[PDB]
């Protein structure tokens, strides 16, 4: 990507492509 | 440092592959 905030599940979305079934580690909702 | 440079600030998919198991 370029220049984007990422926060929320957000982070797992990012993670979720790159590598998604990799089963990625993003933190947990509070 | 997970969310918050991306939550506080902004980040790259770069850094963020590294959050990945």
């Amino acid at each position: 990507f370029v220049n984007q905030h990422l926060c929320g599940s957000d982070l797992v979305e990012a993670l979720y492509l790159v590598c998604g079934e990799r089963g990625f580690f993003y933190t947990k909702p509070t | 440092g997970l969310l918050e440079q991306c939550c506080h600030s902004i980040c790259s998919l770069y850094q963020l592959e590294n959050y990945c198991n």
